[PDB]
């Protein structure tokens, strides 16, 4: 990794690869 | 949220991972 500002499509797949999951299951909570 | 914070500022891996939970 290296310091950026983050948006969108950025942000989601930067927050996906650091957690290693993907969220938003089956009866959606957030 | 989460998209203002990161576009308005900076969020290394140490931030964005908070976010996931």
């Amino acid at each position: 990794f290296v310091n950026q500002h983050l948006c969108g499509s950025h942000l989601v797949e930067a927050l996906y690869l650091v957690c290693g999951e993907r969220g938003x299951f089956y009866t959606p909570k957030t | 949220g989460i998209v203002e914070q990161c576009c308005t500022s900076i969020c290394s891996l140490y931030q964005l991972e908070n976010y996931c939970n």
